[PDB]
């Protein structure tokens, strides 16, 4: 139930304003600067503010953050869940999210937020079905939107029929100081980009566990996904009855599902580092890396972050393989690896100098993160069985798809 | 990479080399670094800070950063030993009492692992009085000998004459330079 | 090619569950 | 299929030598491709089996079958699940249609010896369908 919806600037200035109940004075905007500035100042600054009785709840974008004001007991989930759409949108139709195209699209933008939303409460969040009607360069709003099929406008024709899938795979592992994993999950993204004629009836297939389990072949390498999200497009009756996933991919990409589920297998990075920081004299980084995945698996762009000393200089690195370099801005050691066969092992030995002055303040322990990306590997063992492209006219489909695995939350806890 | 500046500069003369000047109070440091910068007995006022000089001989510019006995100033030479790459101390023969003393400086700052490099430099100051002791009886008292990966050289050099500093360079070029 | 794994085409369904 | 021709004797081999009671990871082979075995398929397998010998007869292991479907999926880029079967105690069907291979007793349903039998009414009938209506859909 927001009351008006505004796009503020780094200096507070307010880009553009669009108000949707107008419950609220415009002048509350001015006030939020200044709570925002003692909210962060004193630890208390939050997403949702409050002037008095309007709240403020926004959330920061890449260049202005998005406050819409509010008054009653309107629901918080669904302003960020607007400001959410909005943002995808603006995404979508801008490729950049800056002031350079705030003050420049601002014809287009208003026509956009008048439409999004009318009374606090949208009612077409689709970027593509939405630039069917909006346009900065009109006619009759088209039947997708009125239709119940508001992610897959008709009439789509193409000279090929091809839809390329993407199991992108999220490697998080929050390992302690100690040594051991504490967080280790594992979330999947089945990110397809449909590009197909007509409106086909996609039907995913794959070896899921309790899909083997009911169909009674719960034997053979089944991925047991904790938590199994699908898109819009994906029906979640069918899903109910027998784990069918039957929906219509939109055109373009887009996220279908996304599984999501515990992992108890170890880690397919071994990291040994050691500190031998002298007092204010000098420091070692005896930091090995053992390759824990597959050897016929190679990491691509591996990038193991290394925290060094926030004050060090002057320092030396001696390493076996991969490009390390710190860098002043993050202060760390960048442990770049360019490819990283499986079971490689690499090791490092840091040296720094450090001042005899010590620090007035403590800066913390930051947590060392890899960033490997080794494609054409699952971990969870899910694999794709079927999609049934269905079509009405009739055609012959050419679905795709690629398994990416990359290096999610996997940070690991300093000593 | 070519190094052809660098052979140019080595056929006539290119190390300089650094050293430090470290002791207690009343030890001679202030007099001896006057004496191997000018040459002349001069007297000062008790070094509430520190005095930095450098000292060509050999075609080498040895850098003196000399450093006060002070109670208040001991802790604080930790800020010399980065980029340090000499250390000379100066014993005081003079002072039974503070003999200990300085004996416990040199062993703590002898304690520290960045300063593992430096060679010691044990210089026999005040001599000139009949109470001072030989070259190896000050050495035997304060255990030079014990000192594990450290090359120590002691020299007996007298502030009023100033002889002996020749061979105190001599020996730190010596073990300095490790060519023709 | 592709960074990150070479694209593989799908099948149609689980032909053995028929 | 030379391929499958040549891998035959050796998983006969691997099969005779496992008793009939270390790498991590899952690579995939970049293009190739990967879908569920087809009742065309089974029954072009079965007829080779049936041909060649080594299967029928057989006696039915665990390890025996896991490496004949890793085997087969290597070759072909089939899912080592359609070489499902039905539970005992007894004959077991196969579990995917067209196959014309079968477990049947050599004498609780695990410890029963079963052996590979070909049958060639498999292929036509839903023996496995029929018994089990709900594991079929
Ligand atoms: N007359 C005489 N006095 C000496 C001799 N050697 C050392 N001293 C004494 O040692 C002191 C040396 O002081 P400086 O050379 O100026 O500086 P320093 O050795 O670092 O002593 P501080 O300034 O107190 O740290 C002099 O004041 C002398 O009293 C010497 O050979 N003859
Ligand atoms: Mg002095």
């Amino acid at each position: 139930s927001a009351s008006a919806v505004y796009v503020l600037d780094l200096k507070g200035k307010v880009l553009i304003c669009r108000n949707y109940r107008g419950d609220v004075d415009m002048s509350e905007v001015e006030h939020f600067m200044p709570i925002l500035m003692e909210k962060e100042e004193e630890g208390m600054l939050s997403p949702i503010l409050a002037h008095g009785g309007v709240r403020f709840m926004w959330i920061k974008h890449n260049n202005l953050y998005l406050v819409a004001t509010s008054k009653k007991n309107a629901c918080v989930s669904l302003v960020f869940s607007f400001l959410y759409k909005v943002v995808q949108v603006f995404s979508e139709y801008f490729k950049e999210l800056e002031e350079e195209s705030i003050r420049d699209n601002f014809v287009i933008i208003y026509e956009l937020l008048d439409e999004l939303m009318d009374f606090g409460y949208p009612q077409t969040t689709d970027s593509k079905i939405l630039q069917e009607y909006i346009t900065q360069e009109a006619p009759r709003p088209p039947a997708t939107v009125t239709n119940a099929v508001s992610w897959r406008s008709e009439g789509i024709k193409y000279r090929k029929n091809e839809v390329f899938l993407d199991v992108i795979e999220a490697v998080n592992l929050l390992v302690s100081a100690n040594g051991n994993v504490l967080r280790s999950e594992i979330v999947g993204s089945i990110k397809m980009r449909v590009f197909l004629s007509g409106m086909p009836e996609l039907r995913l297939g794959l070896n899921d566990k309790v899909l083997f389990d009911n169909t009674g072949r719960g034997k053979s390498k089944s991925v047991e996904l904790e938590d199994v999200k699908f898109h819009q497009c994906v029906r979640l009756s069918r899903f109910e009855n027998d784990r069918t996933i039957s929906f219509i991919p939109p055109d373009g990409e887009f996220e279908l599902m996304s599984y999501r589920l515990n992992t108890h297998v170890k880690p397919l990075i071994w990291i040994e580092s050691v500190i031998e920081k002298h007092s204010h004299s000098r420091i070692e980084y005896m930091v090995k890396a053992k390759s824990q995945f597959k050897r016929r698996s190679t990491a691509n762009n591996v990038e193991i972050h290394i925290p060094v000393p926030n004050d060090a200089d002057s320092p030396k690195f001696k390493t076996t393989v991969g490009s390390v370099k710190w860098v002043p801005e993050n202060s760390e050691i960048v442990w770049s690896v360019k490819s990283f066969p499986g079971g490689k092992e690499y090791l490092m030995r840091a040296h720094f100098g450090l001042p005899s002055v010590e620090a007035e303040d403590k800066e913390g322990k930051p947590p060392i993160s890899v960033k490997f990306e080794i494609p054409y590997f699952t971990t969870s063992g899910i694999q794709v069985r079927y999609l049934k492209i269905i079509e009405k006219s009739g055609y012959q489909a050419l679905p795709w798809v690629r398994y990416i695995t990359q290096n999610g939350d996997y940070q690991l806890r300093t000593q | 990479g070519n190094i052809f500046a660098n052979l140019f500069k080595g056929l006539f003369g290119k190390k300089e080399m650094r050293i430090l000047m470290v002791g207690l109070d009343a030890a001679g440091k202030t007099t001896i670094l006057y004496k191997l910068k000018l040459g002349e007995i001069v007297t000062t006022i008790p070094t509430i800070g520190f005095n930095v000089e450098t000292v060509e001989y050999k075609n080498i510019s040895f850098t003196v950063w000399d450093v006060g006995g002070q109670d208040k100033i001991r802790p604080l030479w930790r800020h010399y030993f980065q980029n340090t790459q000499g250390l000379i101390f100066v014993v005081d023969s003079n002072d039974r009492e503070r003999v200990n003393e300085a004996r416990e400086e040199l062993m703590r700052m002898l304690a520290e692992d960045e300063l593992r490099d430096a060679v010691l430099l044990v210089f026999a100051n005040k001599q000139d009085l009949p109470n001072a002791m030989n070259a190896a009886e000050i050495t035997d008292k304060l255990g030079l000998h014990s000192l594990r990966h450290r090359n120590w050289y002691i020299q007996a050099t007298c502030a009023t004459s100033g002889d002996g500093l020749y061979e105190g360079l001599d020996w730190l070029s010596n073990q300095l330079r490790n060519q023709k | 090619d592709r960074k990150g794994g070479s694209y593989s085409q799908a099948a149609g369904s689980d032909s053995a569950q028929s | 299929s030379k391929s499958s021709v040549i891998g035959w004797p050796a998983v006969r081999e691997r099969m005779r030598r496992a008793e009939p009671a270390e790498e991590v990871g899952f690579p995939v082979t970049p293009q190739v491709p990967l879908r569920p075995m087809t009742y065309k398929a089974a029954v072009d397998l079965s007829h080779f089996l049936k041909e060649k010998g080594g299967l029928e007869g057989l006696i039915h292991s665990q390890r025996r079958q896991d490496i004949l479907d890793l085997w087969i999926y290597h070759t072909q880029g089939y899912f080592p699940d359609w070489q499902n079967y039905t539970p005992g105690p007894g004959v077991r069907y196969p579990l995917t249609f067209g196959w014309c291979y079968k477990l049947v007793p050599v004498e609780d349903p695990e410890r029963e010896v079963l052996e590979w039998r070909f049958d060639s009414r498999l292929a036509f009938h839903h023996v496995a369908r029929e018994l089990h209506p709900e594991y079929f859909k």
